[PDB]
Parts: structure tokens; C-alpha cells; sequence
RNA sequence: GCCCUGCAGCAGGGGCCAAGGGUGGGGGUGUUCACCCAUUAAAGGGGAACGUGAGCUGGGUUUAGACCGUCGUGAGACAGGU
RNA sequence: AGCCGAGGGAACUCGGCAAAUUGGCCCCGUAACUUCGGGAGAAGGGGUGCCUGCGGGUGUGUAACCCGCAGGUCGCAGUGAC
RNA sequence: GAGCCUGGGCUCCGUGAGGGGGGAGAAGUCGUAACAAGGUAGCCGUAGGGGAACCUACGGCUCGAUC
RNA sequence: AGUGGCGAAGGCGCCCGGCUGGAACGGGUCCGACGGUGAGGGACGAAGGCCAGGGGAGCGAACCGGAUUAGAUACCCGGGUAG
RNA sequence: AUUCCGGUUGAUCCUGCCGGAGGCCACUGCUAUGGGGGUCCGACUAAGCCAUGCGAGUCAUGGGGCGCGCGCGCGCACCGGCGGACGGCUCAGUAACACGUCGGUAACCUACCCUCGGGAGGGGGAUAACCCCGGGAAACUGGGGCUAAUCCCCCAUAGGCCUGAGGUACUGGAAGGUCCUCAGGCCGAAAGGGGCAUGCCCGCCCGAGGAUGGGCCGGCGGCCGAUUAGGUAGUUGGUGGGGUAACGGCCCACCAAGCCGAAGAUCGGUACGGGCCAUGAGAGUGGGAGCCCGGAGAUGGACACUGAGACACGGGUCCAGGCCCUACGGGGCGCAGCAGGCGCGAAACCUCCGCAAUGCGGGCAACCGCGACGGGGGGACCCCCAGUGCCGUGGCAGCCACGGCUUUUCCGGAGUGUAAAAAGCUCCGGGAAUAAGGGCUGGGCAAGGCCGGUGGCAGCCGCCGCGGUAAUACCGGCGGCCCGAGUGGUGGCCGCUAUUAUUGGGCCUAAAGCGUCCGUAGCCGGGCCCGUAAGUCCCUGGCGAAAUCCCACGGCUCAACCGUGGGGCUUGCUGG
């Protein structure tokens, strides 16, 4: 009988979203708790060894990760179980090399390229907002992560909003609200990766979340939730897709 | 729950007495010399599994059955058992003798490589038959339709000397 | 050990069988009879499941009267009218709910000192 | 199963056919249990003898039963101190 | 304590002297004897008004009550049982 | 005519004769068999004093008779003898 | 709150003087009840009787032959 | 007296009088789907048998007799108890 | 292949059962050349007992110190820190919110990890190693002296928790929640340490949130038994409290009389649950050892300490039952971990090599450790591809003589391969030589009316039936047929079986209508109109892990196998 926490992980038991050769072995990395969810990310060993191909075996990789080659959200990370997730960014100076993470019309995690100008913002979700001492506002974002801001301005900033944000210093442009206007990406579900704008919102009683509706260019019209929409922009999107 | 076992690729027949499967398999036998039942059974298994997937796919409606349905009609032209204007009912008047002449043995005398099958045979397994590039030593490969053409003697062979004795006695027929 | 963990009937009335042991998570602790003290107060402290601290009471002489929102740090006299049990108010034992004397007068306990540390107290009109 | 054999004997076969069928009784070694079990073959019984450690069968028959004319038998008797009754039978083997 | 032996020893069998001491406990039965158990050096047999009721007990037996079986016409009897 | 007797417990005797054991009240729990009324108090088990208090029933009742519970304490023993 | 002892309930197994019927098995003894109107037509139900098949009485059925 | 009739079935035959159940026919009468089957449950139910009380002609299990028979615990005959 | 055949008669048609003929699993007889792939091998009886060796460690960049060489460098142990609660084994118990699926926690905990906002002030102490002296058969262990820390303690400040009165800034579908102000009180942090260097690396404490992992609750769903019919007494609820991380009869005090049940309670039997598997044309029947997810247990049973987490397989205490060492005073152990052994049985392997790959813990890192994992050894475990010669002439009826050829396989060798090996792959030399059996032979059912022996004996036989002196049915010889590195025997499941029948059976005479009626639940119910929209139908959102199943393409010579993608499976739940 269990008597505490794993810190195992079989192949066979892996999350769909990864591209792993599931009977070659028997062990996967677990990954350490962090940012994202188990089911929206992938470590950086794998990254480094299987997307890319820089190494073949994981003592290289390790060894290219503990001399700061590797780059995310502007920091360096040499932990080999550090979790990457959607809308994060790898860097490598060395190469000149940039890559978005986002998901497949399948529900995989892939590497979009991007260039250099574009590698210094991040998009962010507000997905709570808080009031702590001192009489400040507290917004939980997407990633896990936080942001401060004063009272004076609390109205601007509410639970489904996008923030662009300069990745390393964290200092916040370009507020974008959730209307009926504006440029979506779908995160999750059956029409995951595709894009539009939005049409109409809905309520429902006692729990059950809200839905909304969207419509891609080519005039088709689909529903899906509201805590799934990403808004990257106004009118046309902020960041390349 | 119970783990996976892998299990076999030919059937066997319901009863062992009867005269004349017993009679047909007999003549098949002898006329494309194989070495046992099994070989002409798994054959058989081929061609009504390909039968079973026209029966399914027949009045199906959908997407998936259209895309199965042209997968099965470009498969039977790639193995050369079928032309490019074909259609769903021309599979159901196939039988086995079709599946037994897209086999290397079979070809290699009909090509005039060999004088007969059990020659074809030694051939093939002694390793003096090549594919469009490769050595291939397994008499059931089901040859393609694409590398009908491409079979010769390999370069390191004596047979691929136009004077060795033995090819000489084998031009002579032709 | 005190369980605290699980019924062995079932409503209809049957009868059940310990599919396993008695786990760790599952049990008490024995219970703080909070009584008015004579020289001094006594607490004792307690670790609990995650790392974390409770404070007993166990005897106690000072309480704090809240007369609409002014407290007063007074001393605890007689203990009266516990409605929880007949024999809390002879042995002079304090629980939630209590009725005990100050120097100014009645008043109704209204924390739980087994779980707090503090015996605070309304004062009765 | 195996067990021990403690007599030999001989049963009648049931009409309307005259034979004797050769047979002994076996002391089986799981539970104590005595069966009854038949020599098959052309002298079977002369390569065994009582004390030796016999392997027991199913003899074949309607619902694991009696076959032919011999019924109230249900077993059969295939192996001798670890040698096949076949064998000892045709000659190509040896009893130790 | 001794003698003969078909007494090698351990023992057995048969006989002579010897009456100082010992020879017990339990099971069914009213029993005496007889039978049985476990021990023991061995667990002898007899007499004394079948020693001993002005010493005890009171199971058996032979009164007066009643039951069964047999015998008898019957009243009734039984060295037959309760 | 009566009281106590270590260790064993009917080895006593025709026979457990005589003596001893149990013993009041409350609660729990109680077989075979049965003429379904009984057996049955079957059997077997736990409790029981004094003190300080709290409640209930009838009643106008700090009159009277009855019924439940907690805590404290003493003894080898609380239907303490009868 | 283990273990130990004690009583009760449920349940599985082994055994026991003697007796009961069942099923098989070359050839035995006594009868001759059922199939033909089987030599008293057969059979259901209830009750009584007899070495045994069986026999009688009351009520029924035809799955009973002859005219 | 019927190959007939009434009754849920078992079963019901002299005549007159009284009480009572059900069906068919005829019907521009009344209500307006109130119906079918029915686990479990209930009511009726030949003969024979039992309990309690009466009665008892004929027939007649058991029983007893005479015959027939190798025998006859039976068929046949004469008597007879329950019923 | 949506299938039939033999058997009751002197002969016939029926019913109905027995057998044959197909597949999968376990044991087993005879026989056996070679490779590849794979989730195979003490599960069934004994969750019975275990000799030996291994299965969990790491940090010297936390601290003081000893030794060996030139303050520096190497090595050992000690204190201290993290880990040892994962992984690995098994199927006893359990008919249960244990499992599956949908939801919930506004009723809860969380060390390692991420983000943000803030802090590191002032003092004290001991004690291992080291030195002196030891005791005890051992296992274990005493006294004195000296010393350090990221060891221990204390003050302060932050902060944590309770209560009362107000304000309404936040989230949310909805505030016993968060924020602001005031008041009365209990508990109460920290290592600016280490390294490089003339600031950078690794780190300590508080708070708000997330992630990871868990605890608790609910609706639906899935065995047999009436020769088990009434069960329950903290039992069902309420008021007030205790205790828990947290709701709760979880426990306590008081008031009531409720709760389950023929739509089968209670009791008894068997049994880890699912994804899955076998079979069948399909409906359906049956099973659930091996791989994955969940649960439970570590000789039986009970109880506790340390820790974020245990009532803890290789840590503790006791009772029972077993065994071992002893100097007889006393001590120690439980393989359902890898191998190995005894025992039980019809029934299951080497006391091997390695941390190179995949992963875990520790560490700034380099790196160390791991019977997990990987790699070989033994085995008729399952699947795929092959071999035991070919050609021509002649003679017979597939064989023989003759003359040539090839080398899969075999014998020997060089490379590559591999952690090292082995095998496998490329090449070279030799040489048709190095390699077929098992069952059957009367009908069913394919194949002998041939020969010798036995003489109702001996024996055969799934069933029918042969054998009593010319035996096509026994035994053997010679011939022949089926499959073929396999072929036969025993037992179990599905099918055969429309012999369990929803699809889809039957009840005058073959098994089978209650003796007949009236009626409770339940099932089935006349025609038109209006409404609702619960069942039913269509469209769409969120879920039903992966492996397994079907198809196409591509990579290992093709294949088996692996990979990319597209579909189903998940017997369904839920929002519109």
C-alpha cells in the first residue's frame, strides 16, 4: 500500500501531448511541480535531445543545461525536469535560435519559430484576481505566476484580460480586453489551435462554466469555453501563429 | 484483466477428410510446389480478408468508408492484382491462384531464370535472386508491381555469368 | 486510541468488515477538560498533521468580556448553567456555550478554549 | 495423480462380451482416496507389481466416465516408477 | 538358613529346619468366596459358640402393605423376582 | 447439643446417610421437548455500603409515598448480622 | 487491548452395536401379476387384508374386445 | 329420459308451496373505458377416512364357513362388522 | 462455410439424449536442424519454512580533527543535512463509495518546485570525534578532560490563531471567505552561512497564490442462494458541545421514535476491481496470474516514536506460535526482493556480467550508488521467415544408375558488432554432406478385401461394434493416407445446441395446463381535441488515460515488431 507522495513516471502512463516513443523504454522524466499543469507541458531534456537533436543521450544534456546555453522566458534554467508550457519561449543565444510552444489541431506540443523581436514578449491570461494586505491588487495569471497593481486602477484589469509583458524585467504593455471582437486561440478541447473572433458569450446557473462562440475567417462558426479562449489581439494578433 | 498474445495469420479448415478439398489442395500443391498446407492456407487468409473488407466497406456511409475503400483499390494496384480502372466489385471474382503467381518463385519461372519451381526455390533461398536492390531469400514475398522488372541475378552469383554451365542449361529451354 | 474514522453498520443495520487497518490520519486526541484554576494557568502545545501547532487550555484563570466592542480582561469566578452537560457546571468546566461569573457579571462564552488558548466571553444584558 | 499400488485383480467384461480385464487398486498420495484403475495393452500386467508408483488418467468416456464394457472403471494407468507403459510394452524400455 | 536337579549365569521346579515380624489399597455385587485394575519383598490358608449385636450398623433373610409371572373353580400359594 | 480446621476432594459407605454449598432485589440472557397452556426463578452472568448532590410521577405542597444518574471515599468482605 | 479461560450460537469433517431400503451382477428357489376378452378387462384415488408378485370394497376414467 | 338441459368446476332427476343465484333473447333505456390476466393471499371442492352425537331396511371392506385347485391367504356360494 | 454426420425397428417417420468433426488454456508420451521478435516461465496445492551472498545511499563548496606527501594536495572516520513513506513482491482478506464514470470540497493538509512582495538585529550553551582508564563470552556499553558548526536555547521585531463592533474594496452562480478601521488577548521566525574574486555562484525565514501528491462527500453502474423472512438499540433523527487538518453519532450529555425490507433486507457462499482476453456469422456465453491504472498485505494480532508524509517488507514494543548462538548470567531471526534450498504436489530456470542506455535519490557541479533496469545462460511458452538438395539422360512406378551444379544449413578463419563478450551482418577455404517423425489404415473419416500368428483366450473400442479355426476391425510384416519439426493422450471453457430459445423452443397422444373460481401488487390496454415536453429523435459543447483492435504509409532483407496519421473501443455521464 502507498504510504506517500511518487516520484516515478511509466512511458506506457505518459500525458498524450508529448511525441515519445512510448515501448523503446520502461521510465519517463516525472517532472517537477512548477508554472503549468502536467497535462499542458513537457520537460527540457526532452526538448534538448528529441525535438532539437543537440544531444543523444541525457549526460549531454545535462551538461549543456548546467552552463546557461539554454534560455526560458529570459532566465536561465538548468534544471532537467523544469516543466515548458504553451505560450513559453525557448531561447539559444548561441544559435541565434527562438521557438514558441504551442499545441497541434491534435493536441500535441510543437516548437514555432520566431525571430528575436518578437522572443522578448509574453502573453499572459488573467485567471483570478486577489486583494492582499497593504491594500494592493494581486492578478494570478495563466503559468502560476503574479502580478502586483495599485487599487487605483483595479477596474482595467478583470478574470479573462490578456497582459503583454517584457519577459525578464516583467513590466507589463498593451493591455487587450475580452469582447465581441476580438482575436482568439484556442488552448484545449476538440477545436483546439484554431483562431477567430468572438460573437457571443453565455451563462449558465449553479457551477456549470460559461461558453462562447467564435468565427474563423473562413465564416464557420464554432463553440467552445471561455477559460479555452486565448485573446492575442483586437483586430488581427499580436505574435505569430 | 488478461495481457495481449500474438496469434496466428492462417486458418485452418473445418474438416480434415474431405475429398475434394483434399483433391484441389493436392493439385495446388504439386502445380506451384510448396513444402506444406500452411503456405497455401495464410494465402487464402490474405484473399478472404480482402474479401471480408469489400463486404464491410459496401453501402457504407460516411468519410472513413470512402478513404478505406480507395486505400483497398490502390493496395490491389500497387500488389498487382488488380487494374488502375477497377471498382468494389471486381474484387469479390479474385481467387487464390492470383495471390500464388505474385510470389518470387512463381516469377522467377515465368521469367525464365529457372527451368522449374523447386530450381526457383533453391535459387531464391541459396541467395542468387535480387530485387531492385537487395537479396531477398523468402520464396513468399509477394513481389510488388513496381519491381516485376527489376529481378535478376545478383552481381555476386556465378549465375550472373552468361557462360556458367548451369545458366546455359537453363537458356537452352527458351 | 480514539478512531474516529468510520461506522461498522450500515443504516439497514448490517454488519461491517474492516477491509484495513486503522490509519494514523483517522484519529483523535483526547479532550481538554478546561477547569478554573486556583494559582496559575496551563497550556500545553500540540503538532498536528501537516506541522502545524494547537494551544490547550487547561486551566484558566483571566477571560476577556466584550460589552459591544470594549473588552475588559477580568477574572473567572463560579462556572454556571453549561447546557451540555449536567456534571460541567459542578466540576467548574468551561466549553462553548458556557455561563460563568466575572467580577462584573454574567456572560456567554463564545470560543472554544480546547482549540484557541483564550476564553472569550459576552457579556449578558 | 499418483499413487501406490497394493493388488492386483482381474473384472468381467459386460455382456454380450466374454473377457477379463486387468485392473488393480491404487492408495492415491493426495488425499488417501483407494480407485480402481485399468492395465491397458497385450501384458501390461506383468510389468507391475505391488509397492511401485504408478501415474493415473482419465480413461475417455461420456462425461469423464466409464468407456465400453468395462464400466466402474474410470481411470487409467499411464506411467511405472517413471517409464511409459508403452514403451515397456513394445520393448524399448526397461522397468528399474 | 540349607539339600537334589533334565541346577552355565539370570532364573525356575521339587524338598528340610523355622511361626520372630509382615501379608496392604480399589471396581461392579447385600454378599462370603470368585472375577478385574494398578502397585508390592509378598500381597498364605485356617480356629476362637461358622470369636466378637448388656460393642455399633442393618444392606440380605422369616411377619403384618402392595406389584408382576406361573399354579389353582376359589379363599389363596411359590425353598420365584421387586 | 454446637463452632472452627492446613493439603487433598466421596478414595468413606448397601447407598454422598450427615454436613456443607447456593440464597434477597434490579438488569442482561435462557435449551431439549411440548397436550402450545408450559418447561422457566431453566441454565449462565453483572451489579448492590456511607457521603455530597442532580433530576422525574401523583399532589397546592421545600406535606407524604415511590422511580432513575454522576462524582467522592472506606474496608478481606456492602441481602456485611437476621 | 492482545493472549488465556469459561458459556452460547452457527457451521465442516471422521467414527459407531445394530437395522433400512437402492443399483449392478453368467447360472439359483417359490409362484405366474401384466401384454390377446392374457383365461376374474385394465388402470387412477381412498381404505382394509395377504409368503411375494397381488386380492377385495366404494366412487371414477377408457388409454376396453363382442353382439 | 334424449345424441337433451342448468351449473365455475365437483355435480344436480316424484309432486305442490315459499325464499334465493346466474345466463340468453328483445330494447333510438341509463352510466361513460369503469377493461384483460393475475405472483403472494382466499372461497368452493366425488369417493373414502377421522371427531362428536343419532339411526340402522338392503348392500357389504375386515372376519368366519362351503367348494375349486398341485396349492388358493382369490375368482364362485352361504352368512357378516365398520361404512 | 449463418454446415452436418453415427446410434432405439423385421423395416419407417418423430421426439430426445450420447458420441464424432473445429478452436484456446494447463499437465504429459514419442520425436527434434537453424535464425529473428515478444508484455512467457513456484499463479492453481503450502500468504508453508528458509542455510549463505547481494537488494539504499550521498554531500569534503555545512564543521572540527587525524594520517600520508609538498599553507597546499590526497585519504579515512566522526558530528550535521537530504533521502530511505518511491521503486520492487504477492493475492490471504474484502460483496465495500473497494472499483469505473460524472461532479464536489464556499468542509481540508502538502518538504523537494515556480512567481511576486518583504526580512536576516542582540546574545548564550552543550556534546561527538580526539586523550586517560575501562568493564562484558558476546550482542552492547560506563567515568573523567577538551572542542566546532548551516547543532541546540533564549530576547526582540515581523508574522500566526480566537473573539466582538463597524466599512463594503475583491473573487465568484452564490460568501461562516479575502481587504479596510478599532478593541481585548494567547503562541511566536531566521544561517548573510559557504565558495570564487576585487561583484558573481549555491543558499536561510515570513506571507499571498499555483503546481505535485493526497484525505473526505455524492449520483449512476456491475455475482449466486427463500430447504435463509423479519432485522437494528448509538440503532435513525434533533438541540448543545468535544475532538479532528477538516464535514460528520466519529464520540459525549439530553429530547423523541424512528431506519432497512417480497422491486428480497438480514444471514450464508464464492471472489481483489477495471481496462482487457478466449469463443462464436452475429446476438450472446465464459474468464479476469503475467503488461497499465487503482486497492490491500509483509509469520497471526494489537500498540506507539521520528518526520511534509508511516502506525512503516530489508526501523521499534508486547502476547501467541516456531527456530538459532551461549562461557547458562543472557542475547538474536522471520525472502509474498534477486538467485539458491527443503516441503507440498500432475505442475514452473543460473547461488552469472554491468551501471554504458532508460530512470530515481544525493550533490553547485564533475560524479557515486541501485539483484530497479539493461545483458547473456537453461526451457518443445507464443508469433514470423527458412532447411533436410537441384538439373539433364536412361530404366521403373516417387525411386535407382550415371554425369554435372549450388552452399541456405554444417566445419574452420579475418572484420564489424558489443560496457566487455556472445549471437547477428559483410568476406574467404572445404564439401551433397551434417539434418523426419508421430498418429491412422471396418463405418462416421482419407486411406489394404494382401500375407503369418491367436482361436469367446489374449486383446481392441470416444459411439456403433470386432474377436467362439480361411479375423479387411487383435499382434506383427510389407504397402498406403493426414499433418509435418512437430504429432498424439488426459482434464477445463466457448461452439456443435433453435438441448435455456429478446432475435429464436415447446406443453391432446412423446417431458410438460394448477381440480375450478374471485381478486392485491405488477405487466398489457378503445376513438377524437387542447396543452406540457419527462421517455424517444436531430444538431452541438465538456469528459470517457495509454497499451490492446481496423486501415494506409514509412524503418529493421520482406514479415512478425516498431513509428506517423486516420478511425473505432471505452456497454456511458453531462451542459445547451
Amino acid at each position: 500500500a502507498r504510504k506517500g507522495p511518487k516520484r516515478h513516471l511509466k512511458r506506457l502512463a505518459a500525458p498524450t501531448s508529448w511525441y515519445i516513443h512510448r515501448k523503446a523504454y520502461k521510465w519517463a522524466v516525472r517532472p517537477s511541480p512548477g508554472p503549468h499543469s502536467m497535462k499542458t507541458s513537457i520537460p527540457l531534456i526532452y526538448i534538448v535531445r528529441d525535438y532539437l537533436g543537440y544531444a543523444k543521450t541525457a549526460r549531454e544534456a545535462r551538461k549543456i543545461l548546467n552552463e546557461g546555453k539554454i534560455l526560458v522566458d529570459g532566465r536561465v534554467r538548468k534544471d532537467y525536469k523544469f516543466p515548458v508550457g504553451i505560450m513559453d519561449v525557448v531561447s539559444i543565444p548561441e544559435t541565434g535560435e527562438h521557438y514558441r510552444v504551442l499545441p497541434n489541431r491534435i493536441g500535441k506540443l510543437i516548437l514555432h519559430p520566431i525571430s528575436e523581436e518578437e522572443a522578448k514578449l509574453k502573453p499572459f491570461r488573467i485567471n483570478n484576481k486577489r486583494m492582499v494586505k497593504g491594500a494592493k491588487v494581486q492578478l494570478n495569471l495563466h503559468d502560476g505566476s503574479n502580478h502586483l497593481v495599485s487599487l487605483a486602477e483595479k477596474d482595467a484589469y478583470k478574470t479573462s484580460y490578456t497582459v503583454i509583458m517584457q519577459v525578464p524585467e516583467r513590466q507589463i504593455v498593451k493591455v487587450l480586453p475580452f469582447e465581441v471582437g476580438a482575436y482568439v486561440f484556442v488552448t484545449q478541447g476538440k477545436n483546439v489551435a484554431r483562431k477567430g473572433k468572438i460573437v457571443e458569450v453565455r451563462q449558465f446557473p449553479m457551477g456549470w462554466p460559461d461558453v462562447v462562440t467564435i468565427e474563423d475567417e473562413n465564416g464557420e462558426l464554432f463553440d467552445t469555453l471561455k477559460e479555452y479562449a486565448f485573446v492575442i489581439g483586437k483586430d488581427k494578433p499580436e505574435i505569430s501563429l | 484483466g488478461d495481457p495481449k498474445r500474438q496469434r496466428k495469420k492462417y486458418e485452418t479448415p473445418s474438416h480434415p477428410w474431405i475429398k475434394e478439398r483434399l483433391d484441389r489442395e493436392r493439385v495446388l500443391k504439386r502445380n506451384y510446389a510448396l513444402k506444406n498446407k500452411k503456405e497455401l492456407w495464410r494465402h487464402e487468409t490474405q484473399l478472404k480478408e480482402f474479401r471480408r473488407r469489400a463486404r464491410r466497406l459496401l453501402a457504407a456511409r460516411g468519410k472513413q468508408a470512402e478513404i478505406e475503400r480507395q486505400q483497398l483499390l490502390q493496395r490491389l494496384y500497387r500488389l498487382g492484382l488488380l487494374p488502375a480502372d477497377a471498382v468494389l466489385d471486381d474484387v469479390l471474382s479474385l481467387t487464390v491462384e492470383d495471390v500464388l503467381e505474385r510470389r518470387l518463385q512463381t516469377i522467377v519461372y515465368r521469367k525464365g531464370l529457372a527451368r522449374t519451381m523447386k530450381q526457383a526455390r533453391q535459387l531464391i533461398v541459396h541467395g542468387h535472386i535480387e530485387v531492385n536492390g537487395q537479396v531477398i531469400r523468402s520464396p513468399g514475398y509477394l513481389v510488388l508491381r513496381e519491381e516485376e522488372d527489376t529481378i535478376t541475378y545478383a552481381k555476386g552469383s556465378p549465375f550472373a555469368k552468361e557462360g556458367h554451365p548451369e545458366r546455359m542449361v537453363i537458356e537452352q529451354a527458351k | 486510541a480514539i478512531w474516529q474514522g468510520r461506522s461498522l453498520k450500515k443504516p439497514s443495520g448490517g454488519r461491517i468488515i474492516l477491509a484495513r487497518k486503522k490509519r494514523k490520519r483517522e484519529l483523535g486526541r483526547e479532550p481538554a477538560n478546561t477547569k478554573v484554576g486556583e494559582d496559575r494557568e496551563k497550556r500545553k502545545i500540540i503538532r498536528t498533521y501537516g506541522g502545524n501547532r494547537k494551544v490547550r487550555l487547561v486551566e484558566a484563570l483571566y477571560a476577556n468580556v466584550f460589552e459591544g466592542g470594549k473588552g475588559k480582561k477580568v477574572k473567572i469566578l463560579n462556572v454556571v448553567e453549561n447546557p451540555a452537560n449536567r456534571q460541567y457546571a459542578r466540576r467548574n468546566i468551561i466549553t462553548k456555550g458556557a455561563i460563568i461569573e466575572t467580577e462584573i457579571g454574567k456572560a456567554i462564552v463564545t470560543s472554544r478554549p480546547g482549540q484557541d488558548g483564550v476564553v472569550n466571553a459576552v457579556l449578558i444584558k | 495423480a499418483r499413487g501406490i499400488v497394493l493388488e492386483k485383480i482381474a473384472v468381467e467384461a459386460k455382456q454380450p462380451n466374454s473377457a477379463m480385464r486387468k485392473a488393480v487398486r491404487v492408495q492415491l498420495i493426495k488425499n488417501g482416496k483407494v480407485v480402481t484403475a485399468f492395465t491397458p495393452g497385450d501384458g501390461a500386467i506383468n510389468h507391475i507389481d505391488e509397492h511401485d508408483e504408478v501415474i493415473i488418467e482419465g480413461i475417455g468416456g461420456p462425461k469423464g466416465g466409464s468407456m465400453g464394457d468395462i464400466p466402474g472403471i474410470r481411470y487409467k494407468v499411464v506411467k511405472v516408477n517413471r517409464v511409459s507403459l508403452k514403451e515397456l510394452v513394445k520393448g524399448r524400455k526397461e522397468k528399474p
